[PDB]
């Protein structure tokens, strides 16, 4: 309890998220009067109270831990005015790092600050993502175990450029004669593979990339290995509206009419079923033609010889003309390609196979017992499964090729004794409609925050072991059971690859079996009120509404192994039949491919030692240097900060060195009192001014306190310093009335 | 995971496999031949019964039996060296370690899937087991849900109306004709 005339208050604002509040009369334990901005009314009725303020002096401080009141309105304060005010973008919150998009240059990251950085601790220094780097490369050395960087955050935050100075720090403190002009050159490669147009913004990331730096036995950088996961692989035949897929399909389309590029035949952008879908051909402000240029470079200058490139851009042109194989039913359950179709006629002559034999393997499946062999007429809707299915195995394996040969130029020979990895993936995402990709993003972002949140529990057990203190105060969030409903069996996932091979299942019947299994048995998944063809699960950030429609087409893979056999026959170029050169893998579903993917993610990472960063964007308009409340508060949730920071008010937050404590608070401490060692003298003082222990620890380097109390010692040390001010301001001030006074008499 | 087995005891062949596989793995007829000849050359080798293609290509020595006829199990020691030669020989499975879908045609007698389970769980020790109508099957095999299937085997031809994923079992016909009688 503390609400006084003057004290102030954050209260709710559809337009910003709070507004900045003066109390305007004393609380007494029923309504409240507020004066305000722009004038004064407000009787603002508590209910069976408001978000309390911090003291000016704390906010815009370096960590949003050692705010005295904890709240969203706090942290959503401290990071608006360091933004705009400050022009600082780098805020920590626990061990998190926190950055937000400039989204204008800055002369930050120059190389005299990347030697300020070296060798300092973390806390030594205003936060920096130099902070982390080399923070990463103390932990590194401090213990042999390899340490890993968690860029994170919504498309367009700054994940890849924050992995860029991440890397560029490395590479300047450690780095001799190189790795960073092949990393930095294989960019425009994955952007052009991996990248796609999504609704709310271009150039957005579809899958996870991972960047191994790797270091000798005293710490030179050897080189780096490149690892991707979690591609998403239905955008390459299923588009939603306005989107497009991966750039390559347009840079391609934009350069047809080069000559290298006139066999493939190509057509304008819209002329294929694979990239017609999205009705958005042209992305504003971005000239694909030049686009396709700088990835050549890109390959060129990473030694994919000529040769591969144009054979690259066979492939894709074949994908793309594969596309348009348009299949003809002749019966219930067969159907047929018509004849001399020209689609195919294109595509045979690409790959080089006989148009017969894919007329043939399209149109028919094959079964073998042990003995004996059948082929069986397919209906035209497995006909067309099956097409998009090769279409998008083609494309996943040139994917992994092209990552291959990047490895190739970015291994170097000398063993690897330990390596940094830096992780870019996409963020918590929450649409207007969210779908099949959505579905599996999400649930790639509840595995990583499982990590962060077991990874922070850990820390902060071991800091209480340093410290002394009772492990039972700390809690934290468990999200296994939103795990378990996605994942386990019986999940909304194991019910999705049931209805891909159950008869005749439909969105509506896998919508219904949904129903049927979770809908009152788990709290977290709920049903939307007023259909029956979406459903709700309850994420750690917010709940999420998914849409039924559609999943099953994006969940089915099936590759027939006859159209594999087939053009593994090709002999026209080389590329084609190297691909497929090394099963239940072709039965498995996009589900099932994305989930054995992310375990191998997990493998990966729990074999590390996390440090993460979150990236937020300030505005959605690109507007420079600017910042929207609303957006940066649903970033900040998506995020997991404001769990993060409400986890700690619950605890101890604010922890004082007591010396520090003493720097601060020594006009609370008698010149009589102080003792020949400032931390009993502390230990005492504090025992004076707060009757009760329970709202602070005294550890073994520390005084831990519960939120509030620094804002109380604030208080009272401010109205005692003003106290002797007025002391000694009333004593000159009166000198001079007595000498005016006296001149006066004399 | 674990897979289940899928083993369908015809009156003619047996079928098995692992489930989710596109095709059995075994298939041999149901068949149990026992010499019927003096055993003149000492040291051959003797045995006393063969099964399924061993029993096929010695045929020209042996009495061949088959152990199921019109669906029904006649004798349970040759069907359970059938089983015997299905797990250990053909799929070279413990099957202590997979569950087992078994397989029936309708309407026969209840006292043959009584046995046909306590075979599996006493002698096999199988962990868990399932019994299914043949009829049922094929409509999850043409992708359907509502359909009549004729199913006509070596022993018993049968009529199930399914619609909708519901049987109507009045409707059940179960004719007696199959392979064998057209053989004989
Ligand atoms: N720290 C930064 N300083 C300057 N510009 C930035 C910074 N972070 C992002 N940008 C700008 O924002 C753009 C979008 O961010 P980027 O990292 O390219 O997308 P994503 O994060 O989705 O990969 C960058 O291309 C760059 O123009
Ligand atoms: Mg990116
Ligand atoms: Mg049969």
């Amino acid at each position: 309890e503390l609400y006084t005339k003057y004290a102030r208050v954050w209260i709710p604002d559809p337009e910003e998220v709070w507004k900045s509040a003066e109390l305007l009369k004393d609380y007494k334990p029923k309504v409240l009067q507020l004066r305000l901005e722009e004038g004064k009314d407000l009787e603002y009725c508590l209910d069976p109270l408001p978000p309390l303020r911090n003291p000016d002096i704390l906010v815009g401080e370096n960590d949003l831990t050692a705010l005295s009141y904890l709240h969203e309105p706090a942290v959503l304060h401290n990071l608006k005015v360091r933004f705009i005010d400050s022009k600082l973008i780098y805020t920590y919150c626990g061990i998190v790092l926190v950055a937000i998009n400039p989204y204008e240059q800055l002369p930050i990251y120059g190389e005299d600050i990347i030697n300020a950085y070296s060798g300092q601790n973390m806390g030594d220094m205003d936060p920096h993502i130099f902070a982390v780097a080399e923070e990463a490369y103390k932990q590194m050395a401090r213990d042999e175990r390899n340490q890993s960087i968690i860029v994170s955050g919504e498309s367009g935050a700054g994940k890849t450029v924050s992995a860029k100075y991440a890397m560029r720090y490395f590479a300047t403190v450690s780095g001799s004669a190189n790795v960073e002009e092949k990393v930095l050159a294989s960019n425009p490669i994955m952007e052009s593979i991996g990248n796609a147009k999504t609704t709310r913004n271009d150039n957005s990331s579809r899958f996870g990339k991972y960047i191994e730096i790797g270091f000798d036995k005293r710490y030179r950088i050897i080189g780096a290995n490149m690892r991707t996961y979690l591609l998403e692989k239905s955008r390459v035949v299923f588009q939603a509206e306005e989107e497009r897929n991966y750039h390559i399909f347009y840079q391609l389309c934009a350069s047809a009419a080069l000559p290298e590029f006139k066999t493939l035949r190509l057509g304008n952008a819209n002329y294929f079923h694979y990239t017609k879908q999205g009705g958005s051909p042209v992305i504003d402000g971005i000239d694909d033609a030049k686009e396709m240029v700088n990835t050549r470079q890109a390959c060129t200058l990473l030694g994919i010889s000529d040769s591969y490139q144009m054979g690259i851009f066979r492939i894709l042109a074949g994908i793309l003309h594969l596309g348009n194989v348009e299949f003809a039913s002749r019966d219930s359950d067969s159907c047929a390609i018509p004849p001399k179709h020209d689609p195919l006629t294109i595509f045979c002559d690409l790959m080089g196979v006989d148009y017969e034999e894919m007329a043939h393997w399209l149109c028919h499946r094959k079964l073998a017992t042990a003995t004996e062999t059948y082929i069986k007429p397919i209906s035209k809707l497995h006909a067309i499964n099956a097409r998009d299915a090769l279409a998008k195995h083609i494309y996943a394996n040139l994917f992994n090729w092209i990552v291959d040969h990047v490895n190739k130029a970015l291994h170097s020979t000398v063993k690897q004794h330990s390596f940094i990895g830096v992780l870019d993936i996409y963020g918590f995402e929450t649409f207007e409609i969210n779908s099949f990709e959505q579905f599996c993003i999400n649930y790639a972002n509840e595995k990583l925050q499982q990590q962060f949140n077991m990874h922070v529990f850990k820390l902060e057990q071991e800091e209480y072991m340093k410290e002394q203190i009772p492990w039972t105060l700390i809690d934290f969030y468990d999200n296994q059971p939103c795990i378990n409903l996605i994942e386990a069996k019986m999940g909304v996932l194991d019910l999705l690859d049931e209805e891909c091979k159950m008869p005749k299942g439909s969105d509506d019947t896998w919508a219904q079996k949904l129903y049927n299994t979770h809908l009152n048995k788990c709290a977290l998944f709920e049903k939307p009120r007023l259909s029956n063809k979406a459903f709700i699960i309850k994420h750690f950030a917010d709940k999420v509404e998914y849409q039924c429609e559609g999943f099953l087409e994006k969940n089915k893979d099936t590759v027939y192994e006859e159209q594999i056999k087939v053009l593994k026959s090709s002999k026209k170029f080389k590329l084609l039949p190297e691909l497929f050169q090394d099963s239940k893998e072709h039965k498995k579903t996009v589900g099932h491919q994305f989930r054995n993917s992310l375990h191998l993610l997990m493998e990966t990472l729990n074999a590390t030692t996390p440090h993460y960063v979150r990236c937020i964007k300030p505005n959605d308009f690109k507007f420079p240097f600017t910042f929207d409340e609303k957006r940066a508060v649903q970033q900040l949730r998506a995020c997991g900060v404001l769990e993060t920071i409400r986890i700690s008010a619950a605890g101890f937050p604010s922890r004082w060195t007591y010396q520090e404590f003493f720097s601060r608070y020594r006009v609370l401490m008698k010149q009589k009192d102080v003792l020949s060692d400032r931390k009993q003298t502390c230990k005492n003082v504090l025992e004076k001014l707060i009757l009760d222990k329970d709202k602070y620890q005294f550890g073994k380097t520390k005084i831990f306190f519960r939120a509030g109390q620094v804002a109380y010692l604030e208080k009272i040390r401010a109205d005692k310093l003003r106290a002797a001010c007025i002391r000694i301001q009333k004593t000159i001030r009166g000198w001079l009335m007595r000498k005016k006074y006296m001149r006066m008499r004399r | 995971e674990t897979t289940a087995l899928v083993c369908d005891n015809g009156s003619g062949l047996v079928k098995a496999g692992f489930a989710g596989d596109d095709a059995p793995r075994a298939v041999f007829p149901s068949i149990v031949g026992r010499p019927r000849h003096q055993g003149v050359m000492v040291g051959m080798g003797q045995k006393d019964s063969y099964v399924g293609d061993e029993a096929q290509s010695k045929r020209g020595i042996l009495t061949l039996k088959y152990p199921i006829e019109h669906g029904i199990i006649t004798n349970w020691d040759d069907m359970e060296k059938i089983w015997h030669h299905t797990f250990y020989n053909e799929l070279r499975v413990a099957p202590e370690e997979h569950p087992t879908l078994l397989t029936e045609a309708p309407l026969n007698p209840k006292a043959n899937r009584e046995k046909m389970t306590q075979i599996m769980f006493e002698t096999f020790n199988v962990p868990a087991m399932y019994v299914a109508i043949q009829a049922v099957l094929s409509l999850y095999a043409s992708g359907r849900t509502t359909g009549i299937v004729l199913d006509s085997g070596d022993g018993v031809t049968h009529n199930v109306p399914i619609y909708e994923g519901y049987a109507l079992p009045h409707a059940i016909m179960r004719l007696d004709l199959a392979g064998r009688d057209l053989t004989d």
